[PDB]
RNA sequence: AGGACCGAACCGACUAAUGUCGAAAAAUUAGCGGAUGACUUGUGGCUGGGGGUGAAAGGCCAAUCAAACCGGGAGAUAGCU
RNA sequence: ACACAGGUGGUCAGGUAGAGAAUACCAAGGCGCUUGAGAGAACUCGGGUGAAGGAACUAGGCAAAAUGGUGCCGUAACUUC
RNA sequence: AAUUCCUUGUCGGGUAAGUUCCGACCUGCACGAAUGGCGUAAUGAUGGCCAGGCUGUCUCCACCCGAGACUCAGUGAAAU
RNA sequence: CGAUGUCGGCUCAUCACAUCCUGGGGCUGAAGUAGGUCCCAAGGGUAUGGCUGUUCGCCAUUUAAAGUGGUACGCGAGCUGGGUUUAGAACGUCGUGAGACAGUUCGGUCCCUAUCUGCCGUGGGCGCUGGAGAACUGAGGGGGGCUGCUCCUAGUACGAGAGGACCGGAGUGGACGCAUCACUGGUGUUCGGGUUGUCAUGCCAAUGGCACUGCCCGGUAGCUAAAUGCGGAAGAGAUAAGUGCUGAAAGCAUCUAAGCACGAAACUUGCCCCGAGAUGAGUUCUCCCUGACUCCUUGAGAGUCCUGAAGGAACGUUGAAGACGACGACGUUGAUAGGCCGGGUGUGUAAGCGCAGCGAUGCGUUGAGCUAACCGGUACUAAUGAACCGUGAGGCUUAACCU
């Protein structure tokens, strides 16, 4: 259940280590994002060499949440770390060529099929 | 709002509430009859009747439970010896409630509570 | 907080109409002793439903 | 038309493919038609029905007679349903739950669970005032209730504190899962008003 | 009541293996990818069990690639194919939510062998 | 050794809430500062009203202070209500 | 002004834990605070716990939460050393 | 600038965004040398700002435990 | 002026239309996409942040949109007190000085238990014309009315290309609302366990008290949101702007003067709730009551005895009902509460005894013991025979027809 000011570990290998959520897109007065929703990200801590330098506003997709995701069978998947993959604002599609950690089924929706191919599990 | 919710509070904090019943059990088991307020007496059924049923199976652990509750060897001695065998055929309803007017000093509905025997 | 100007005898009457407490009008009669008492309460001597259950 | 039925809690149905759907269990015993109100006598066409059972002593002569006119057992409570012009029913006729075997979506109507005297925060979803930051004796209070000397009054239908629940409400277009004939059940999806044991006027969904 | 208990006790499968908490358990799960019907596996420690008949469930924790993944299965769902127990651990609590904080060496648990 | 350090008694009174016809004409609860010194406290003295005293605020001088209180001039005076 | 949650100097100093006249639980001894009895709505007051987030609150992190002991390793700028 | 009006001066730093803050510039309406000027370690229930940690402060309120509120009996005010 | 508390924020709103979005239209320098302006339209909806006391503004990022106003520049007997206006202090400037300055700076008590109106709830009284119990009808009143993105038609019309639809159909989101606890969680001082200090039960063991529930770990029922369902409608009637069709006065022409047809989230219904005190007190159904007598201002007169039904109240046991009333269930011809019994759940292998080990401790009987609000049975306890209220065919004037 990610929202404004929430800090996320980054799943991809783009360059960012910690990224702060600044806004949840897709509808006015929208409180939270989860599962595989789009958020607006600012980068608060980067690695030295990376593709994306510090203090750069860009979009991202949530991949894991501590509160977790429900499936049709009344069954939940909780993680131990809120996390996201970075994206290229108007272009979309991820920056990082490799993705760390698992991702949900409910992320599978055409535009993120690149993430699931590169991701290791689920 | 207390839907399905059991247990009278009696304008007392838990630790106190739990003690006064522990006293009133010891009061009731020894004398075999009490006057108290009608609510207090109604809630006193849920403490005393278990101790009477626990006293049917005369074992050690049951003595140690009947002593964990109550907290008196005398009362434990009046249980098990008398009230264990005296309430055997009777399967429940060991105590009886009888309303006895109003407590003069504060108009509180009084009630006799006593064990079903008196003989 | 505070009244603008005082109420009357009438209003004060109107309000008190409901304060009139009801009587019992429902006295029992104990089967054996024939003494009067509140329903489901014991008698002052010491009876309830024709059986002595008090010292 | 519609059937009266007692609510018997909620469970769920695991559909063979995977999905677990939450269902309310409504026991719907044979609704016996007592009185057929007609345009000739009353000025509107309708039927009066009943279900369950009372004791032959708790029921009052006024109603014990009322049933004896029809020639049925004294069911607990009485309800009334409107006919749909072309329909026509007879007195002393049982209505089983097999009416809903055809239809898919239904309206359930029952009395909600009483919350008693609820505040504005609970009843009307008023926002609670600042829990600290100087605040004095006004966290969950409603704040202002009007303007000033212009209206000089509080307008009607103001959202204030008072009674919440214990009022009749309809939940609309719930999907029926199963319609059991043997034990007289009806398994509607989702949650319906009133606690276990409360009565429910179930009827076919109006919004077709 | 009888009316619910008739409907619940019907749907419950009559072939569940009796597992305790702190047991390492591989749970085979059905997944659908349009027309396909795949069996996933999901090995992990059973952190907690919840018994309510048809509504029963259990939480399994795994520490897969990267971070921890706590998954909650509805025991009597058709999606859970089989619950194969591996090691059964001697813990003396019902819920093992203290395994959220511990990782690696602290997270490992004694075996029963009873 | 120290107008040293932390910290009870004791002395103070920074924040907050409570109370605001109060439990109380300045307090309570939770924290807060000093705590061998320019410390604090008991007892008894001295300083008196244009006077005292004041690490100075016009602070304090008996719940009263940019001039106390009680009595007297005195029924001050009031183009005002 | 009251049988008023406030003010009032000196003396005596038990036990177990503790650095201690802190604190906890007890002794000797003394009290249960002079309206009670019910119910267990909003709301107020003093508290407890809280998913996911973690100052986005607000004039301001006010208030809460947090840190907290003892022994040892280690401890930067700057410095009147 | 505890001094700056014009003003949120301009440039830089910090922030996704900074009328506050830190550094610099001089155009000092109206600093300035014992009514002291500029530095300054240590000290502050001191003023401003930022970063960790921690949190019901907040998103967004939920439940719970006590004291009142509510009913019964006794006593019984007040401002107006 | 014998006091009408002045900015801003919070909470709570409400109205206007000079409309920001959504809706309907004309003209376009309208090919389509998107616009531009004007007309009709007030049903609903209408940011979160950074800076500053701010209103405003600027900036960042969203949105379908981030409307303009009124309401004592709405709302301090609803909250705040950052700002402005008390007393302290300082800077700059002005003044010989006391002091002064919409100049700046640091600090600075926000009182009130609601009589009346109003409002949200909730009863009692009488009425509704013989009394009682039900179930309706519906005058009237209230709630609700937001909307994105994604496909299909279709890469079709349009367009040299780039780009790219109208009109209809489907799915899935946000915000808001209603319900609910099966799921996911929270809570759970009334259940189980671990544990620190210390007292107590003679002591060991085992328990209990107290330390915020001493600290913690799980947690049943309930309540509940972050959890899961459902909702806004489609449809008709009458319309606005607008569009028209026949058609004179005006041998033509014109949407109109007669006549006739379309035409919007507005209006009236449809959906939901309250609702016959709707005194205009409506209806249908059922139930209950059919005895004498003097007195006489012979009056819808008043009493005397005889009769008191339907029903109701009270009292009790009580409830997923509830501040109190009220509302529902039950009162022995009885499952209303408590108990008990059997589960279920929860916690996690009790106590004692035996063996292992020097001891802490371990192991076996043992998934044991203990289990609140849960489910199903069982009259063991408590719901009393009666007394209380409530009566004895129901006025008159007209009218339609059986003796
Ligand atoms: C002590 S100065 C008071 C100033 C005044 N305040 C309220 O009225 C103005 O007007
Ligand atoms: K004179
Ligand atoms: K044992
Ligand atoms: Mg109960
Ligand atoms: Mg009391
Ligand atoms: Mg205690
Ligand atoms: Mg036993
Ligand atoms: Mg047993
Ligand atoms: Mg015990
Ligand atoms: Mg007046
Ligand atoms: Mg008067
Ligand atoms: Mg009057
Ligand atoms: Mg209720
Ligand atoms: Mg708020
Ligand atoms: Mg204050
Ligand atoms: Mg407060
Ligand atoms: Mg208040
Ligand atoms: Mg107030
Ligand atoms: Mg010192
Ligand atoms: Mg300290
Ligand atoms: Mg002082
Ligand atoms: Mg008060
Ligand atoms: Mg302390
Ligand atoms: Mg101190
Ligand atoms: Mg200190
Ligand atoms: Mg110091
Ligand atoms: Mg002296
Ligand atoms: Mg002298
Ligand atoms: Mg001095
Ligand atoms: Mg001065
Ligand atoms: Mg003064
Ligand atoms: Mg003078
Ligand atoms: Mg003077
Ligand atoms: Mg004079
Ligand atoms: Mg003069
Ligand atoms: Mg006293
Ligand atoms: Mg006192
Ligand atoms: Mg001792
Ligand atoms: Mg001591
Ligand atoms: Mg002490
Ligand atoms: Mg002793
Ligand atoms: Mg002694
Ligand atoms: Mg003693
Ligand atoms: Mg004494
Ligand atoms: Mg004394
Ligand atoms: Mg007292
Ligand atoms: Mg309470
Ligand atoms: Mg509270
Ligand atoms: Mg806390
Ligand atoms: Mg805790
Ligand atoms: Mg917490
Ligand atoms: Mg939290
Ligand atoms: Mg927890
Ligand atoms: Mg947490
Ligand atoms: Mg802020
Ligand atoms: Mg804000
Ligand atoms: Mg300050
Ligand atoms: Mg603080
Ligand atoms: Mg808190
Ligand atoms: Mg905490
Ligand atoms: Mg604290
Ligand atoms: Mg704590
Ligand atoms: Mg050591
Ligand atoms: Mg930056
Ligand atoms: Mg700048
Ligand atoms: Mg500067
Ligand atoms: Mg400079
Ligand atoms: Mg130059
Ligand atoms: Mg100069
Ligand atoms: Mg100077
Ligand atoms: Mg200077
Ligand atoms: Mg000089
Ligand atoms: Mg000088
Ligand atoms: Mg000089
Ligand atoms: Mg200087
Ligand atoms: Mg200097
Ligand atoms: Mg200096
Ligand atoms: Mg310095
Ligand atoms: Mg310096
Ligand atoms: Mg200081
Ligand atoms: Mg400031
Ligand atoms: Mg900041
Ligand atoms: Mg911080
Ligand atoms: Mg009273
Ligand atoms: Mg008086
Ligand atoms: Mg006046
Ligand atoms: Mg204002
Ligand atoms: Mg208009
Ligand atoms: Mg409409
Ligand atoms: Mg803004
Ligand atoms: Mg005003
Ligand atoms: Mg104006
Ligand atoms: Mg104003
Ligand atoms: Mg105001
Ligand atoms: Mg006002
Ligand atoms: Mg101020
Ligand atoms: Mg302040
Ligand atoms: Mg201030
Ligand atoms: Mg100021
Ligand atoms: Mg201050
Ligand atoms: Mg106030
Ligand atoms: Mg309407
Ligand atoms: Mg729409
Ligand atoms: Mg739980
Ligand atoms: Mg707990
Ligand atoms: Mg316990
Ligand atoms: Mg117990
Ligand atoms: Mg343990
Ligand atoms: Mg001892
Ligand atoms: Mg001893
Ligand atoms: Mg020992
Ligand atoms: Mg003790
Ligand atoms: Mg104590
Ligand atoms: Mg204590
Ligand atoms: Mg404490
Ligand atoms: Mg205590
Ligand atoms: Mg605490
Ligand atoms: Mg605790
Ligand atoms: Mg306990
Ligand atoms: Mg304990
Ligand atoms: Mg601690
Ligand atoms: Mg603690
Ligand atoms: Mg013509
Ligand atoms: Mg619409
Ligand atoms: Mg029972
Ligand atoms: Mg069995
Ligand atoms: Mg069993
Ligand atoms: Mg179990
Ligand atoms: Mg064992
Ligand atoms: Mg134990
Ligand atoms: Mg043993
Ligand atoms: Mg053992
Ligand atoms: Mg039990
Ligand atoms: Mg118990
Ligand atoms: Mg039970
Ligand atoms: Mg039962």
């Amino acid at each position: 259940m990610i929202q404004e000011q929430t800090m996320l570990n980054v799943a991809d290998n783009s360059g960012a280590r910690r990224v702060m959520c600044i806004k949840v897109l897709g509808g006015s007065h929208r409180r939270y994002a989860g599962v595989g929703d789009i958020i607006k990200i600012t980068i608060k801590e980067a690695i030295p060499r990376g593709k994306v330098k510090k203090g750069d506003v860009l979009k991202a997709v949530v991949v894991r949440t501590k509160k977790g995701v429900r499936r049709p069978d009344g069954s939940v998947i909780r993680f131990d770390g809120n996390a996201c993959v970075l994206l290229n604002n108007n272009s979309e599609q991820p920056i990082g060529t490799r993705i760390f950690g698992p991702v949900t089924r409910e992320l599978r929706s055409e535009k993120f099929m690149k993430i699931i191919s590169l991701a290791p599990e689920v | 709002m207390r839907h399905r919710k059991s247990g009278r509070q009696l304008n007392r904090n838990s630790s106190h509430r739990q003690a006064m019943f522990r006293n009133m059990a010891g009061s009731l088991v020894r004398h075999e009859i009490i006057k108290t307020t009608l609510p207090k007496a109604k809630e006193l059924r849920r403490v005393v009747e278990p101790l009477i049923t626990l006293a049917k199976t005369d074992s050690v652990a049951n003595r140690r439970l009947a002593f964990a509750r109550t907290r008196d060897n005398e009362i434990v001695a009046k249980l098990f010896n008398e009230l264990g065998p005296r309430f055997a055929s009777r399967a429940g309803g060991y105590t009886r409630i009888l309303k006895c007017g109003f407590r003069a000093g504060d108009n509180a509905p009084m009630a006799y509570i006593e064990l079903v025997d008196r003989s | 907080a505070v009244q603008q100007n005082k109420p009357t005898r009438s209003k004060r009457g109107m309000r008190r109409s409901h304060d009139a407490l009801t009587a019992v009008t429902s006295l029992s009669v104990d089967k054996t002793s024939g003494e009067k008492h509140l329903r489901h309460h014991i008698t002052a001597d010491g009876y309830y439903r024709g059986r002595k259950v008090i010292a | 038309i519609g059937l009266v039925g007692k609510k018997v809690g909620m469970t769920r149905i695991f559909t063979e493919d995977g999905v677990s759907i939450p269902v309310t269990v409504i026991e719907v015993e044979a609704n016996r038609v007592t009185q057929v109100k007609d345009l000739a006598n009353d000025g509107y066409r309708a039927i009066q029905v009943t279900t369950g059972a009372k004791k032959a002593n708790r029921v009052t002569k006024p109603e014990a007679g009322h049933f004896a006119k029809a020639g049925v057992e004294a069911g607990r409570g009485l309800w009334e349903f409107r006919l749909a012009e072309g329909e026509e029913f007879t007195v002393g006729q049982s209505i089983s739950v097999e009416l809903f075997a055809d239809v898919k979506k239904v309206d359930v109507t029952g009395t909600s669970k009483g919350k008693g005297f609820a505040g504005t925060v609970k009843r009307w979803n008023f926002r609670t005032q600042d829990a600290t930051h100087g605040n004095s004796l006004s966290h969950r209070v409603p704040g202002s209730i009007g303007q000033n000397q212009t209206p000089g009054k509080v307008f009607k239908g103001k959202k204030m504190a008072g009674q919440m629940g214990n009022e009749r409400v309809t939940v609309q277009s719930l999907d029926v899962v199963r319609v059991d004939a043997e034990r007289n059940l009806l398994l509607v999806k989702g949650a319906v008003p009133g606690a276990t044991g409360s009565d429910l006027i179930v009827k076919p969904a109006v919004k077709a | 009541s009888n009316i619910i208990k008739q409907l619940e006790q019907e749907q419950m499968k009559q072939d569940v293996p009796s597992f305790r908490p702190g047991d390492t358990v591989e749970v085979k799960v059905w997944v659908v990818e349009g027309s396909k019907k795949r069996l996933q596996a999901f090995e992990g420690v059973v952190i907690a069990i919840r018994n309510r008949g048809l509504h029963s469930a259990f939480t399994v924790r795994k520490i897969s690639n990267g971070e921890g993944v706590e998954r909650v299965f509805q025991t009597h769902s058709p999606v859970v194919d089989s619950i194969s127990v591996k090691r059964r651990g001697a813990v003396r609590k019902a819920k093992l939510y203290y395994l959220r904080e511990r990782t690696g060496k602290a997270a490992r648990i004694k075996e029963r062998l009873n």
